[PDB]
DNA sequence: TAATAGATTAGAGCCGTTTA
RNA sequence: AAACGGCUCUAAUCUAUUAG
């Protein structure tokens, strides 16, 4: 079960960026099931493997394929049950223009078995590493933190984290939180809901469709009814229209995949896959905090 | 200054598109069918009057075909016309088809290879005329043609469309909640989940929407009980979260409110005639085979057959306070070996279910939760649940409507 | 019959400025940010996994075709999308011939000797992993 | 049977002769065979260059 | 400590490749 | 572990209450 993540994890001391294949997934024809078609049938999606994996070895070959479209520092943060571990995931944009992707590292222990928040100190830790990140990225400090996770955050933690922010910076915390039960078809076409459509439900809380038919690609991102991502900004004050437009410019920088976009902000998704990283082996000190090394 | 790109449109459509859109990238005047939205009397007069370069897509459809042949022909014409040998440059794509068996009007020129690596085949297009002094790159103009038509076939439009959602409202709540004194008449290690009403154990006291003489049957202890001794609580304060008091809070009473919805649907499937199946969290309720006329409610299939296997559309209900008094619906799929017996393994069925799932999409998705809901309503609108002997819940037979002012043509 | 919002979609940058939504599009009309020359490919598995890996590198090359090439778009190549080589016939090759941490540590010290000892670069390990 | 299409200077390009060409051509297709329109160049002015693809 | 819910959360597998 | 999804399964925690 483990291998990818541990294989990735000792690599990181020596910094190596690493792409693992399988031989099922590269000459997936000659593995058949002894009775007929291959087990993992890439026939329909030759051409999008051969996308998807060219983009990953560019990318951990240190090429930038595509940027996105000010101020405002994106902290998607995610716990790992292990004691929990916070690994972090950040994303903005420079004065040059150019997108910085990188993950802010070194997670934060919460030793309760089932809180998943952080720790005054912990979170003070983090939100610290992520501003200095920014500030020495940018030679300021953001205008914007915006703050996401799975989890909604409790007082004390918020509390830390407006502590430790300097001043003229606002933060905002937002929840995405996955497979809430909305399914909301169409009565009039045979195709699902197109994506980009949001039902605000009140000023801080809504569902969006991040996945589902798209015009553009003249069919679905998800099979079935796509499942919408239910949006809360239960700390900081954002408007939920911004919220949402910032959520969908998210689900777009997967450099892990050549796929139009996927369901989840990629920060989150980003966070999750370094966390597993991290917490597949023992403690790595200033781990390489680069995605290349984990995704 | 035009570059003709001739090729059997279908086969090659992208290559051509590909090539043509890189061109115009780099700068130089491109003209194709496919990059255009009679037509041969104008694609005459670009071949014949002011076009520098003609380029043949060399496929093994692409030498057979004879609209593709008889522009090539007008480009050899006007090839010994301008005594250029530089004017019908072959583009060979194909593996299959080799330096032979191609057509005698194509054999002797200088091929381009794009069999392997298009951009090697690319880049000795762009060497060859640029040093044949065929005539500044702007790729945004490569963008834009990109979007004008293969494009705009397929877009956003400010099209208003409507959705029905899983959301299926609450009509109507019994006015009170009652909270019964149960000291002695209700055993402490009596499980109030079996009662023939929902009841909660909140408080000592025995939390339902019933009135205080429903649990009889089961529960005699109770009758000869003071009617003082029950709190009543107004459900439209507990809704709108008016009443948040010491004895219980807003929150906490309406997750009692839930709880009690939760165990009242699962009671009215317990007599609505549809089967039961347990999943992680919830329960599954789905109709047997043969229980619908042709297998069909109004002319919705809720249950079919696949690979020897059935497949039973089913509905797992919970409700929620939130946004509204509305529970969601969930849908799912329950298979069984011959329709009436369920099948043990669970991955078993998993793989049927994401089987039966791949060709299933939001028309048939929304016609059997539509079909299962108004299969289980008793009323023409609307739903009852047995929460009291007078008091009952409604929900409303077609779930949350939602509308939206941008949409898409539906490809069909 | 609640409001539907919508929000527009975000475009992502490519080469030259060009913006387009399609990672695949805009990559294979573009092109990526920046130029890197080309891809130091080194590859640790069995030769039966190198074997894989070249031939599957050297189909890389041609175009390769989805089965509905309009809801998912095709590879150009990747020197037509990406405009750098990675070839397969200059492939770093090493061969190899608690069951989970030994496995992995197969794999982990013969990327971690050819990183430290052998001359040649490489820009990205390619772990075949048999099945 | 057969489809002759007089190929002078003015005979080549003019509407009507285009479209009865067009669709004796689509009837060539239909009836699968090569030996169904034949051109009859007789204008010395108008060369074997120049003529129409349909014909060419 | 055990239980009964509802709400949040997290982990695993597992199948299909997005109706032309 | 190319990948993204749809599901299926399991566990934990926070509340409120009841029995230890
Ligand atoms: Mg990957």
């Amino acid at each position: 079960a483990q291998f990818h993540d541990q294989l990735k994890a000792r690599l990181l001391e020596h910094t190596i960026p690493t792409q693992i294949l399988r031989e099922s997934t590269l000459a997936w024809r000659d593995f058949k099931n002894t009775f007929g078609a291959p087990i993992r049938d890439f026939s329909k999606i030759e051409g999008h493997l051969a996308w998807t994996i060219s983009t990953a070895a560019y990318y951990k070959a240190g090429g930038k394929p595509w940027k996105l479209g000010p101020g405002v520092c994106y902290l998607g943060l995610v716990y790992k049950k292990i004691q929990n571990a916070c690994c972090a995931a950040q994303m903005f944009l420079d004065n040059g223009d150019g997108t910085v992707f990188k993950g802010e590292v070194g997670p934060w222990y919460n030793p309760e078995k089932g809180e998943y928040h952080l720790k005054p100190k912990e979170a003070k830790a983090l939100l610290t590493q992520a501003l200095e990140s920014y500030k020495e990225q940018n030679k300021s400090y953001p205008k914007e933190v915006f703050i996401h996770a799975r989890t909604r955050f409790n007082d004390e933690e918020w509390n830390a984290f407006n502590e430790v922010t300097p001043k003229n910076t606002n933060l905002v915390g937002v929840t995405i939180t996955k497979s809430k039960p909305l399914k909301l078809y169409k009565t009039e076409g045979a195709f699902p809901i197109m994506r980009g459509n949001a039902y605000i439900v009140d000023e801080k809380k809504a569902f969006l469709w991040t996945l589902g038919f798209v015009p553009k690609l003249q069919s679905t991102l998800s099979m079935e009814v796509p499942n919408p991502i239910f949006i809360e900004i239960n700390k900081g004050e954002a408007e939920i229209q911004q919220v949402l437009k910032d959520i969908l410019a998210l689900t777009k920088l997967n450099y892990n995949a050549c796929i139009y976009a996927d369901g989840e902000p990629v920060t989150l998704r980003f966070a999750n896959k370094i966390g597993e990283i991290l917490t597949a082996s023992t403690e790595i000190k200033t781990p390489p905090l680069a995605f290349k090394y984990y995704i | 200054n035009k570059i003709f790109i001739s090729h059997a449109t279908p086969e090659d459509d992208d290559f051509t598109r590909w090539l043509s859109l890189k061109l115009i990238g780099l700068g130089y005047e491109v003209w194709c069918d496919i990059l255009f939205l009679d037509f041969w009397s104008t694609i005459e007069k670009e071949i014949r009057e002011n076009t520098c370069k003609f380029l043949i897509v060399s496929s093994t459809a692409g030498n057979k075909r004879e609209g593709v042949l008889k522009e090539l022909a007008v480009a050899t014409k006007v090839k010994k016309h301008l005594q250029d040998d530089m004017f019908i440059i072959p583009l060979a794509i194909d593996e299959n088809l080799s330096y032979d068996d191609i057509n005698i009007e194509i054999v002797r020129l200088n091929a381009i290879d794009f069999k392997k690596s298009w951009a090697k085949g690319l880049q000795d297009l762009l060497d060859a005329f640029e040093k044949q002094n065929v005539p500044p790159p702007d790729h945004s103009k490569s963008n834009l043609l990109y979007q004008q038509i293969f494009l705009h076939d397929k877009q956003a439009i400010e099209k208003e469309e409507t959705y029905d959602s899983n959301w299926f409202p609450i009509i109507s709540f019994p006015n009170e909640l009652r909270f019964h004194r149960y000291d002695w008449r209700l055993p402490k290690q009596f499980d109030v989940r079996t009662l023939a009403f929902p009841a909660i154990r909140y408080k000592e006291y025995l939390c339902t929407f019933a009135w205080e003489y429903d649990f009889i049957h089961q529960l005699p202890k109770t009758e000869t009980y003071n009617g003082q001794e029950s709190i009543r609580i107004s459900t439209s304060d507990i809704l709108s979260g008016r009443y948040d008091t010491d004895f219980i809070r807003n929150y906490e009473c309406q997750r009692l409110i839930v709880q009690l919805i939760n165990k009242a649907f699962e009671l009215r499937m317990k007599d609505k005639n549809v089967r039961e199946y347990q999943m992680s969290k919830t329960f599954a309720y789905w109709i047997e085979k043969g229980k619908l006329e042709k297998d069909k409610f109004e002319k919705i299939k809720l249950v079919g057959k696949q690979k020897n296997k059935y497949w039973h559309f089913g509905i797992s209900a919970a409700g929620k306070l939130y946004p509204s008094p509305v529970l969601m619906v969930s849908s799912h799929i329950i298979f069984t070996m011959d329709g009436i017996n369920l099948i043990k393994s669970k991955s078993i069925q998993h793989s049927s279910r994401r089987k039966q799932g791949k060709n299933w999409w939001n028309d048939k998705w929304r016609e059997k939760l539509l079909a299962f809901i108004r299969f289980l309503s008793d009323d023409q609108n609307a739903i009852y649940l047995n929460v009291g002997s007078e008091e009952k819940i409604l929900i409303s037979n077609k779930p949350l409507k939602f509308f939206g002012k941008m949409s898409y043509v539906t490809p069909s | 019959m609640k409001e539907l919002i919508y929000i527009e979609e975000p475009s992502i940058l490519f080469a030259h400025g060009q913006k387009c939504t399609d990672p695949r599009d805009g990559l294979a009309l573009f092109g990526p940010l920046n130029q890197i020359y080309g891809i130091k490919s080194g590859v640790v598995g069995t030769q039966k996994g190198l074997q894989i890996f070249k031939s599957y590198l050297d189909k890389i090359q041609k175009p390769i075709y989805n089965h509905n090439n309009i809801t998912r778009p095709m590879f150009p190549g990747f020197e037509a999308v990406f405009g750098c080589k990675w070839e397969s016939q200059n492939i770093v090759f090493k061969e190899i011939t608690k069951r989970t941490y030994d496995l992995v540590t197969l794999f982990n010290d013969k990327i971690i000797t050819a990183n430290k000892n052998d001359e040649e670069r490489v820009d990205v390990w390619f772990v075949i992993v048999p099945e």
